[PDB]
């Protein structure tokens, strides 16, 4: 316990406190239970109240650190369940590439932190349990928490609120070193001279303790670099802990999780690291342990990933004196790549865009999504923006977004002559060719029937039907359209009565996961002009059903 | 001053919205703010034990400016209070030849809010990087951007305002949140001596309001007809004829069967048909048709407020504010006239208050969005030239209109 002010709690609206069986377990359990219950009630930790409690939560007893010491612990299930909310306890942790160095840095794991911090009084009631001699044949004792329970839905927030209080007072009077919290360690920095920093350390901790909060009194930071969250934070860089990638013949789904998770936690500052056609794997159905076979992509992509990883790789630190660059590359299949750094030898870190949405997608419109989630995720790591270096022309994006039908905002950036350049491939006329043959398309196909047919009419003469099996009302309707651009001159009308079809074309795709689309780009991009223009149905519509 | 009491609608739980990160320098500016506020007594430190959340942001009009995003404790809460607490929406305020919009938000900042809400008004100011917890707050005043809040004061407001009234029955005053529309038929100069005459007496009765006069006078629903040319071809017919087909979703009376038959055979784009008596027949009679309104329209007060937004290149915009498809209640283009002063997300932001204003002025509520923009693109950036105290609802789009000069 502790001269803490307690945080006051109260239960769900309208809801009673536990009243749960307490079914009797194994006399030796039952001892072991006893003998640590009576050693944390002399040190105030929980009282023994017998009489009037009407509650009651059951206790377990086993030994998962077999130091001849069993432990006790609740199942406070059915009282979590009836106790309020709280303030979310802190969603997210703080990435490395946003610290900033710190002459020094301490690492301190605060001991039993949750018994240290005393519960509100009028909800002790609630936290009472039981314990039976022969089978309930002989009375029980009972008890009840004074402090924080573990495990309970109050404790780690009102445990951190507490942690907060009792540090403001230190914060005051040392505003040159800088805590950090987390669940149940205090990260202390500092730009002291060593000595300093050890003073101060050691003052932190006799202000902790005479709070009732006992720290590492060895040499008590496990030293850096420090292992933190899956993380290497070395003094002057930071990495991964390293990742190791099983060799296996066969492959599950849960195994192939694991692979693609690891892959995307690497790729945090390993740069290159694709996933692409390994998660197609997980995409296909939602099997939960089938055996999936690795295919042909998957096994060269995991082959260059293994590649890229058996080497290490590091990341610097934050400054905020020198400013912050993203800059960002295309890879291939919809995936980008993309480094954040402050000096071009060394990444703060790296990390990757992949389109997920969109069959019909085009390189600009991803390059501007992948702009927005690196701004985002800099908000976040340091509170400002890149300015960007992006392989686009001036020209080119001043193009695309004047004409785009969204509105889509473009930070301060800059053009870097790397390719693979992003481009606008082909466009469409504003308004019809002249001199230029007209092609009325249409094409169709049976729901049930399965097939269809699809074709045109042009207004030298020229018609075409062309019969298709395994096909959609949609999937011909591009087909006509791809008919008129293969039967074409350079300079082609077109006329279809599918806003589906213009729906897709007019989105100026760069490349799908549609064989016909592909070719149709290749057409459009061989062509010199195409003006497509569209009109309803009900022309050449009605010769090709 | 007691406290009116606030019992939310039952069974309702209190708003628990995350915050969104913000660079630094907001967090310093709303930082400050607070720190002013928590030492006027407006605002105060909260503990674990409440659980409610409600999302702040920095705003601009030079320095920064504190905005709470109440729209979940308002649907929460007054959805119950435009019942118990409502303001009548007066049908005149629209009809008259200017309104200009005072912003009056400082008042209820003297009024103390009921003890047993307070905690419903949370927020947190965030940290970078996750670093440190969150700095969290409940309100003890009546919180701006609350519709909670001018519900309670408009006791006060009614009496402070009465003088004026008396003074002045032509002129009409509604109060949405933190704004009185003040509305009259007199010549500009005229109409802003008298706004002034009415800043002066509102601070008289110790209402400060800080240091754009707009005018309902507007046709309702903007009718879009289609070109004049001097000559027309084959692919103008064909666009003429699908602006027309779209319209009779609309004005059911199309009459569009010569114009089909003027287009009959396979002919190219670039040939020019000429105009038929059939075919100028059934183009004057739906220009005519055109002209009249659509009948059926009318305001379901009980339903919700729709607008759509249409981009249209160098940088106008075009909207419609509906209830039920093809119904538009008010169809409308802005345009913000400056060279590179001006990009898409500011000419949207500006557009979206702009048709929450009018939608103000003429029903009382305002409208949900369906704005052509990535979700997280304005997620990020719609506070950057957001100057307005109130946030409508809104959503996003992801099909694009194949329809655009349809709509102009
Ligand atoms: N475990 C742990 C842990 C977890 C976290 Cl999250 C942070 C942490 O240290 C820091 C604490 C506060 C700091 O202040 S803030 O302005 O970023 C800066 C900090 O060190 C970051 C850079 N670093 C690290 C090690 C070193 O040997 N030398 C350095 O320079 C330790």
């Amino acid at each position: 316990i502790s001269p803490i002010e307690t945080v006051p709690v109260k239960l769900k609206p309208g809801m009673d406190g536990p009243k749960v069986k307490q079914w009797p377990l194994t006399e030796e359990k039952i001892k072991a239970l006893v003998e640590i219950c009576t050693e944390m009630e002399k040190e105030g930790k929980i009282s023994k109240i017998g009489p009037e409690n009407p509650y009651n939560t059951p206790v377990f007893a086993i030994k998962k650190k077999d130091s001849t010491k069993w432990r006790k612990l609740v199942d406070f299930r059915e009282l979590n369940k009836r106790t309020q909310d709280f303030w979310e306890v802190q969603l997210g942790i703080p990435h490395p590439a946003g610290l900033k160095k710190k002459k020094s840095v301490t690492v301190l794991d605060v001991g039993d932190a949750y018994f240290s911090v005393p519960l509100d009084e009028d909800f002790r009631k609630y936290t009472a349990f039981t314990i039976p001699s022969i089978n309930n044949e002989t009375p029980g004792i009972r008890y009840q928490y004074n402090v924080l329970p573990q495990g309970w839905k109050g404790s780690p927030a009102i445990f951190q609120s507490s942690m907060t209080k009792i540090l403001e007072p230190f914060a005051a009077q040392n505003p040159d070193i800088v805590i950090y919290q987390y669940m149940d360690d205090l990260y202390v920095g500092s730009d002291l001279e060593i000595g300093q920093h050890r003073t101060k350390i050691e003052e932190l901790r006799q202000h902790l303790l005479r709070w009732g909060l006992t720290t590492p009194d060895k040499k008590h930071q496990k030293e850096p670099p420090f292992l933190w969250m899956g993380y290497e934070l070395h003094p002057d860089k930071w990495t991964v802990q390293p990742i190791v990638l099983p060799e296996k013949d066969s492959w599950t789904v849960n195994d192939i999780q694991k692979l693609v998770g690891k892959l995307n936690w690497a790729s945090q500052i390993y740069p290159g690291i694709k996933v692409r056609q390994l998660s197609k794997l997980l995409r296909g159905t939602k099997a939960l342990t089938e055996v999936i076979p690795l295919t042909e992509e998957a096994e060269l992509e995991l082959a260059e990933n293994r590649e890229i990883l058996k080497e290490p790789v590091h990341g610097v630190y934050y400054d905020p004196s020198k400013d912050l660059i993203a800059e960002i590359q295309k890879q291939g299949q919809g995936q980008w790549t993309y480094q954040i750094y402050q000096e071009p030898f060394k990444n703060l870190k790296t990390g990757k865009y992949a389109r997920m949405r969109g069959a019909h997608t085009n390189d600009v419109k991803q390059l501007t999504e992948a702009v927005q989630k690196i701004t985002t995720e800099s908000i976040v790591i340091w509170g400002k923006t890149p300015k960007f270096k992006l392989p686009i022309q001036k020209e080119t994006w001043e193009t695309w977004w004047t004409e785009y039908w969204q509105a889509t905002w473009i930070p301060e950036w800059e053009f870097v002559n790397t390719p693979p350049l992003v481009k606008l491939w082909y466009q469409l006329e504003k308004e019809p060719i002249v001199g230029a043959e007209t092609f009325y398309v249409d094409g169709a196909a049976n729901r049930e029937t399965k097939l269809g047919k699809a074709g045109y009419v042009t207004n030298k003469g020229r018609q075409k039907v062309v019969p298709l099996t395994n096909t959609t009302n949609q999937k011909t309707e591009l087909q006509a359209i791809y008919l008129a651009l293969q039967d074409s001159g350079l300079e082609v009308n077109i006329v279809t009565d599918s806003q589906y079809a213009l729906g897709i074309i007019q989105a100026q795709p760069d490349k799908s996961e549609s064989e016909l689309v592909n070719q149709i780009i290749e057409q459009l991009i061989k062509k010199e002009k195409v003006y497509l223009a569209w009109v309803p149905a009900h022309n050449e519509q009605v010769d090709k059903l | 001053i007691e406290t009116v009491p606030v019992k939310l609608k039952p069974g309702m739980d209190g708003p628990k919205v995350k915050q969104w990160p913000l660079t630094e320098e907001k967090i310093k500016a709303l930082v400050e703010i607070c720190t002013e506020m928590e030492k006027e007594g407006k605002i105060s430190k909260i503990g674990p034990e409440n659980p409610y959340n409600t999302p702040v942001f920095a705003i601009k009009s030079t320095k920064w400016r504190k905005l709470v995003d109440f729209r979940e404790l308002n649907k929460r809460t007054q959805d119950f209070w435009e019942v118990q607490l409502g303001i009548p929406h007066p049908a005149g305020l629209k009809k008259k030849k200017s309104v200009t919009v005072l912003d009056v938000g400082d008042a209820y900042f003297s009024v103390p809010l009921d003890e047993d809400f307070r905690k419903y008004t949370a927020f947190t100011i965030p940290s970078i990087n996750n670093e440190t917890p969150g700095i969290r707050y409940q309100y003890n005043v009546l919180p701006q951007g609350w519709k909670g809040s001018p519900a309670i004061f408009q006791s006060s407001m009614t009496k402070i305002l009465e003088p004026f009234k008396k003074q002045n029955p032509d002129i009409v005053i509604y109060q949405y949140m933190d704004d009185l529309y003040v509305g009259s038929d007199l010549e500009i100069g005229q109409h802003r001596t008298k706004i002034e005459e009415l800043r002066q007496h509102l601070l008289r009765w110790g209402l400060t309001t800080p240091d754009y006069e707009l005018h309902p006078d507007k046709w309702t629903v903007q009718p879009i007809v289609l070109p004049e040319k001097d000559s027309w071809t084959v692919n103008d017919i064909q666009k003429l004829v699908g602006k027309l087909n779209w319209a009779s979703q609309i004005y059911p009376g199309i009459k569009v069967r010569q114009l089909s038959k003027l287009l009959r055979g396979t002919k190219a784009l670039t040939e020019v048909i000429p105009l038929t008596e059939e075919a100028e027949l059934e183009l004057a009679e739906n220009r005519e048709i055109l002209k009249e309104p659509v009948h059926g329209v009318y305001y379901d007060p009980s339903k919700d407020l729709i607008a759509e937004i249409q981009k249209q290149g160098q940088g106008q915009w075009t909207y419609q504010i509906y209830q039920e498809p093809f119904k538009n209640l008010k169809t409308g283009k802005y345009a913000r006239m400056r060279g590179a002063h001006t990009n898409d997300v500011k000419q949207l932001t500006e557009a979206v208050q702009k048709i929450t204003t009018e939608s103000i002025v003429i029903w009382g509520k305002t409208p949900k969005f369906k704005l052509p923009i990535q979700k997280e693109t304005w997620e990020t950036w719609w506070t950057e030239y957001w100057q307005a105290t109130w946030i409508p609802e809104w959503e996003f789009v992801n099909t694009p209109p194949l329809v655009k000069l349809w709509y102009q």
